[PDB]
């Protein structure tokens, strides 16, 4: 249930 | 340095709602929501693959994060993370949301586990360092905690003296919080710690928590591992990290206590690694 983090953080 | 002085509290001379409880003693289950910027050294160790919480941790400089060794390495459970398996998230309050313009997400350069971490027996020397790839920018929400000197450790690590534990772990031994949780807990006499468990306790551990007859409750739990047990020095008003959430038998059980890595006792190793 964790919000997707920016893809730039790998 | 400027360690242990919180931008949203000590730096502007505001007190948080329970820090006085700690001072009055210097003579997460059953915690509360943290205030914004209450624990600006709090770090979340975050798994990349199944995107999930792995552990708590703490920020001790712009490039170094402290955690429990068992957060990274515990062979009995087939745990052995490498640097690339995870991220550290710094400046957080909400457990699950990406906190845009507030949190900073850092990648790991290198993990260092204490060479005599006893994962085979009793989690003796349950301590690890993580060097970040890039320095993190300090902010109102991101600021390092101090590590104790011998004198601060001796003066404050006394039975009855309270410290504070924070994390995003389970609220019960068998739900999860929307935001970072906090609880103040008293350090316990070493004989009472020893008599509460079958595990062999060492001088690199201490325990904390209320006794059954004291009425008040609270404990760390699964998911809080690696997070800080901190104390606010009455001498210089700075927060010091005395412990690391290590282990416990269940969570908030009557007659049981939470065990914490004794940071001061392992500080020579910490400095050895940082000096490189
Ligand atoms: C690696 C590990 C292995 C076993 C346990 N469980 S345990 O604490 O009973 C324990 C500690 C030391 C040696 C053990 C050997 C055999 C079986 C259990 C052991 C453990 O708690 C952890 C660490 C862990 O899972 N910590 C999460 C946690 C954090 C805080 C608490 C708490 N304060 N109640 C409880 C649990
Ligand atoms: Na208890």
């Amino acid at each position: 249930d964790f919000e997707e983090i920016p893809e730039e953080y790998l | 340095a400027d360690c242990g002085l919180r931008p949203l509290f000590e730096k502007k001379s505001l007190e948080d709602k329970t820090e006085r409880e700690l001072l009055e003693s210097y003579i997460i289950v059953e915690g509360s929501d943290a205030e914004i910027g209450m624990s600006p050294w709090q770090v979340m160790l975050f798994r990349k693959s199944p995107q999930e919480l792995l552990c708590g941790a703490s920020l001790i400089s712009d490039r170094w994060v402290l955690t429990a060794a068992h957060c990274l390495l515990y062979p009995p459970w087939d745990k052995n993370f490498t640097e690339n398996d995870l991220l550290v998230r710094i400046g957080k309050h909400s457990r699950t949301r990406y906190e845009r313009n507030i949190e900073k997400i850092s990648m790991l350069e290198k993990i260092y586990i204490h060479p005599r971490y006893n994962w085979r027996e009793n989690l003796d020397r349950d301590i690890a360092l993580m060097k970040l790839k890039k320095p993190v920018a300090f902010s109102d929400y991101i600021h390092p905690v101090c590590l104790p000197d011998r004198e601060t450790a001796a003066s404050l690590l006394q039975a009855g003296y309270k410290g504070r534990v924070t994390g995003w772990g389970n609220l019960k031994e068998t739900g999860q919080p929307s935001v970072l949780q906090v609880v103040n807990l008293p350090i316990v006499e070493r004989p009472v710690c020893k008599d509460s468990t079958r595990i062999r306790i060492t001088d690199n551990m201490f325990c904390a928590g209320y006794k059954p007859d004291e009425g008040k409750r609270g404990d760390a739990c699964e998911g809080d591992s690696g997070g800080p047990f901190v104390m606010k020095s009455p001498f210089n008003n700075r927060w010091y990290q005395m412990g690391i959430v290590s282990w416990g038998e269940g969570c908030d059980r009557d007659g049981k206590y939470g065990f914490y890595t004794h940071v001061f006792r392992l500080k020579k190793w910490i400095q050895k690694v940082i000096d490189q």
